[PDB]
RNA sequence: GCGGUGCGCCGCGACCGGCUCCGGGACGGCUGGGAAGGCCCGGCGGGGAAGGUGGCCCGGGGGCCCCGGGUGUUACAGCCCG
RNA sequence: UUGGUAAGCAGAACUGGCGCUGCGGGAUGAACCGAACGCCGGGUUAAGGCGCCCGAUGCCGACGCUCAUCAGACCCCAGAAA
RNA sequence: GCGCCGGAGCCUCGGUUGGCCUCGGAUAGCCGGUCCCCCGCCGGGGUCCGGUGCGGAGAGCCCUUCGUCCCGGGAAACGGGGCGGCCGGAAAGGGGGCCGCCCUCUCGCCCGUCACGCACCGCACGUUCGUGGGGAACCUGGCGCUAAACCAUUCGUAGACGAC
């Protein structure tokens, strides 16, 4: 699946056509993480599939419009349920994350996935994001920046545009 | 031999970027390569890596889950602008800028002013070279 | 139009590329000071590829295929040749504009440039092993080793006198400026404006 | 282009030389005069594109022309011979130019030296 | 009296894997990297200076054996320096990395 | 990941001076002087407290292969201080 | 003097139209008839925690000031929901 | 899909190709991908790259993975199991 | 009839438009001064003081030519131009330092006052290292010199011929 860029959020409802038989189908609302609403719509059109007897023939799309955090300033730790297909078998986990924006918190998802496991997010599902409380959480990489009173310096600071002056005459410390 | 300490709450000078050439203060850690406020130059509040930045070594005592109102009053009580002016790195940032933006004519009173200098070094350092060899041989 | 070039700390690759990007734009180019040059790797890998580069011979008569060179300015060269393309004219006139030579013998009096891109600190991690080059060469049968180093103490010598003369200079510098300050005190403060003094 | 900046001639068989302008004339060239004793520069016509200028406005507010010089009179007649009314009209307008290059102080030897580059001099980075 | 030309050296011709345009002339100047930074030499006239055995006439002067092939710059190429030009006659295969003149007389300032 | 810090403090007595210069240290006591370099590992060190009582070392941000590497120099360095102040007398015997 | 055709050689300048590339500015709709943002702890007004904040206790580094661990929900600071 | 245990083997149903067709990339290449051809000038692309050999990542690119005492560099296409 | 150091001239050739003349190494640590205290024939060892996005910043230093008259102000007279000794000088020897003098004036450079130059009047190779490299003769001061190789003659320790 092609992550451009950031995610985008899509609170897409839809339904079938009015039958003469039923009076209306049962509507439901999917929260859909995507890169814009064509997709986000397809989507959701997967999971309808997947899940109920419905077509995309068959069937309209009520709304689909995009509705912003609440609070971006205040920090949120989410915990991701990813089901995911590997090459030989297909198997679940679940994983951590800390950033305030859920956009940004699934945007990361995709990288330290396709980082660590070599995730291609063609049939990659997400089947939970919940918001977890400082003391339930699990990974001691998350609970290290739990620390108010935390005084440490930089270990290396290395140094970019190196093409530019192409030249020097004495040698550049790198502790600063 | 480490001076400078990443502590939350510490004055740092933006390099690069967006906010070219202002003081930011790091209010949060939330990530391990992006810092999350400066009210003096209306420095709205945004994310940034470690690598646009230059520290330095002011820090003050306030608790991090305050808004953006404590943190203009804690800058005007610091008062870090007189600071600032007083450091020495600062007051030849802006000798480097007029030497940019030097004007011609002022360059060449300059230079006219640097030759009668280099001969008042032509005639004193060879006064203290003739001192120096009566008093070697 | 002649540029000297340091090779402390100095890669080959890294510092290949550019010398050959520069060369073939026109300019001269003096190679100096090869003897600290690392490779990442450990000393195993680094000695098989030299080892490598043995059995790659030529088995009808070796004394007209690939000769194993054992100077590092050969080396150098030999890669240098290798990277260009050696046989079109533009690469024999960047021969001729090229010029490395081994340690610092005619014109030592001279300030070097330092090429930054190449650098260990920059390119490698503080914890990669290295091999040395010099000592290859001496296990390799180069017999110039103590030759050389002791030439090269020579220089630090005379440079050590040389640059406390040159400390000495320094001194008569700043206290001259103390003893004159009553007429330079109105040519100090055209400067300080303009900003060339702070 | 404003009037009372200076200029560096280019086309010249005097070139690199820092020339006071004048004002724009009728018909579309640049006359620019310098001094007679400092820059040795006549009443000479220029081209916009042939023009560099250079960020050094004096005031030239309190200046008068004459209305005899005219598009006619600088023509490449033929033997060049300095007529009498050319030296006239230069001390003429040297006279006003006088005062005010007399009252901005190291004026003259801005106005004698010449323009010439050296290492580490390119005009796309620094400014004028 | 002094230089009155910026250094600038032709760098090579507009080419692809195996195939080459020699119409086309890529030139670079000491001093500049930046495709930003080369926006203020757009249309300023450049000059291969050579020498010849024969003596060819000057305008305004006696004859001399130097001759030049003039040119024009017309927009910059790739990102960190490169810039392109169109000579009046192709330039030739010896004419390969050689110091020219840069013509700054027609000015936009 | 990389631990930001993992502190392992060296209560040095008084008899046991030492004086840090960049990686380099050298030990005096009672008897013996031995001397060895620490450039490979590039940690840094920390002699604080008045009348210098104790020693401190750091490693910031590394791994778990890179943090294996610094409880074992601490060891060195108690036997180094072990062999000054005590020393070592190894005895053995033969067999046929 | 008016109109028209052309130069013995080498170049430059100007305006007009067409085809492209780039830069500096200014104006207006929609969103949840936008989320959020700074100003008057905005007053009254009920409750809760920890990356534990004033303060208390324990132990050691400096001749009266700081560190690590517990007590705590505002306290010589924040803070979320009506 | 048949015959063989498997092949650059033989024989069959659908589309496109050399033969009758060169150019751009894949190092060299009957079939791979893109796209098909009068002669020039200007602007701009697919397939493909932007350490050098030749034009570009010389982006102040990010996330993390891997130390190997036989790493890794691409569909055909030139090497592998438990 | 040939050559070492200092004219009227003549063919051929290629890049050029100022030099940067210098300790060392650390990179999770350094640079620069006093070095009161010791080792050393005058240098290090610590102790101290300022800087660390490095001003003892190569993103830096110096030279700068339009020229010439006169009167001044600091500027400077101990200085600029050259001849004779004393040292340094070889990984592939610099045309470097100092002192006396045969010789010269207070002119050079930084600011005020005045005058002059073919002012060539709108179109370009100007600007340079140049006593630049190579080949031929024509001139004139000081100073030295009158050589060898090959074919061939004898040799076998050589040997198809050369070759030794």
């Amino acid at each position: 699946m092609k992550a451009s860029g950031t995610l985008r959020e899509y609170k897409v409802v839809g339904r079938c056509l009015p039958t003469p038989k039923c009076r209306t189908p049962p509507l439901y609302r999917m929260r859909i993480f995507a890169p814009n609403h064509v997709v986000a719509k397809s989507r959701f059109w997967y999971f309808v599939s997947q899940l109920k007897k419905m077509k995309k023939s068959s069937g309209e799309i009520v709304y689909c419009g995009q509705v912003f955090e609440k609070s971006p300033l205040r920090v949120k730790n989410f915990g991701i349920w990813l089901r995911y297909d590997s090459r030989s078998g297909t198997h679940n986990m679940y994983r951590e994350y800390r950033d305030l924006t859920t956009a940004g918190a699934v945007t990361q998802c995709y990288r330290d996935m396709g980082a660590r496991h070599r995730a291609r997010a063609h049939s990659i599902q997400i089947m939970k994001v919940e918001e977890i409380a400082a003391s339930k959480c699990r990974r001691p990489a998350v609970k290290q920046f739990h620390d108010s009173k935390i005084k440490f310096p930089l270990p290396h600071r290395v140094l970019r545009r190196q093409h530019k002056p192409r030249f020097t005459t004495k040698r550049p410390n790198t502790f600063f | 031999v480490f001076r400078r300490f990443v502590e939350v709450g510490r004055v740092a000078y933006v390099s690069f970027g967006p906010h070219a050439g202002k003081l930011v203060a790091i209010v949060d850690v939330i990530d391990q390569n992006r810092a999350l406020d400066g009210p003096c130059t209306r420095v709205r509040r945004q994310a940034m890596p470690f690598k646009c930045m230059q520290l330095t070594d002011f820090i003050l005592k306030f608790p991090h889950s305050a808004r953006q109102k404590y943190v203009r009053k804690a800058w005007e009580k610091a008062d870090i602008n007189t600071k600032w002016a007083a450091t020495r790195w600062a007051k030849k940032i802006e000798a480097r800028e007029r030497k940019a933006k030097m004007t011609d004519f002022d360059r060449y009173k300059v230079m006219k002013a640097k030759k009668m200098r280099n001969r008042i070094i032509k005639n004193e350092v060879k006064k203290l070279q003739r001192a120096a060899l009566l008093k070697a041989s | 139009q002649v540029l000297v070039l340091d090779g402390r700390g100095h890669l080959l690759g890294r510092l290949a590329a550019i010398v050959a990007k520069q060369v073939l734009l026109g300019r001269k180019v003096v190679v100096v000071r090869c003897e600290g040059i690392n490779i990442s790797g450990n000393f195993y890998r680094n000695k098989l590829k030299y080892l490598a580069f043995l059995r790659k011979r030529m088995n009808t008569n070796p004394s007209r295929g690939p000769y194993h060179f054992r100077a590092p300015s050969r080396i150098f060269w030999r890669t240098v040749r290798g990277m260009l393309p050696h046989k079109t004219k533009r690469g024999q006139a960047a021969l001729d504009r090229l010029k490395v030579f081994d340690g610092i013998p005619p014109y030592d009096k001279k300030k070097r440039m330092v090429v930054p891109a190449a650098l260990k600190v920059v390119r490698l991690k503080p914890t990669r092993k290295f091999a040395y080059l010099g000592r290859l060469a001496h296990e390799v049968g180069w017999k110039y080793q103590a030759v050389t180093a002791t030439l090269e103490e020579k220089r630090k010598e005379k440079a050590k006198i040389h640059y406390r003369k040159k400390k000495q200079l320094m001194r008569l510098r700043k206290q001259a400026e103390k003893n004159v300050e009553k007429k330079i005190s109105k040519f100090t403060d055209v400067l300080k404006t303009h900003g060339l003094l702070v | 282009i404003t009037p009372g900046t200076i200029l560096i001639i280019l086309t010249g068989r005097h070139r690199g030389k820092r020339v006071v302008f004048l004002k724009q004339l009728s018909s579309g060239l640049l006359l620019v005069t310098g001094p007679l004793s400092l820059n040795r520069v006549p009443l000479r016509r220029t081209h916009q594109k042939f023009v560099i200028a250079t960020s050094t406005k004096i005031d030239i507010s309190g200046v008068k022309i004459p209305k005899h010089l005219t598009d006619a009179y600088f023509k490449k007649k033929k033997k060049y011979e300095i007529t009498e009314q050319r030296k006239v009209d230069q001390k003429a307008v040297d006279s006003q130019i006088l005062p005010k290059i007399k009252a901005v102080p190291q004026l003259q030897g801005y106005l004698r030296s010449v323009f010439a580059l050296t290492n580490g001099v390119y005009p796309h980075k620094l400014v004028f | 009296s002094g230089r009155l030309w910026c250094k600038a050296i032709f760098a090579g011709y507009k080419r692809g894997l195996r195939n080459q345009r020699e119409h086309t002339a890529l030139l670079k100047i000491e001093g500049v990297y930046a495709r930003d930074e080369t926006e203020f030499y757009l249309g300023k006239r450049c000059a291969y200076v050579y020498k010849a055995k024969n003596n060819t006439v000057t305008p305004g002067g006696k004859p001399n054996k130097t001759r030049v092939i003039w040119g024009k710059v017309t927009r910059a190429h790739g990102n960190s320096g490169m810039v392109r030009a169109k000579f009046r006659s192709n330039l030739p295969a010896k004419a390969i990395g050689h110091r020219i003149r840069v013509m700054l007389y027609p000015s936009r300032i | 990941m990389k631990t930001i810090l993992s502190n392992q403090t060296v209560d040095i007595p008084e008899n046991v001076d030492i004086s840090l210069k960049g990686r380099t240290v050298i030990v005096k006591g009672p008897r013996g002087t031995l001397r060895r370099d620490f450039n490979h590992i590039n940690v840094e060190l920390s002699l604080l407290g008045k009348k210098k009582k104790r020693l401190r070392v750091d490693k910031w941000w590394g791994n778990r292969k890179e943090l294996a590497t610094v409880r074992t120099i601490c060891s060195h360095v108690q036997n180094m201080i072990k062999g000054v102040t005590l020393g070592f007398r190894y005895k053995m015997r033969s067999v046929y």
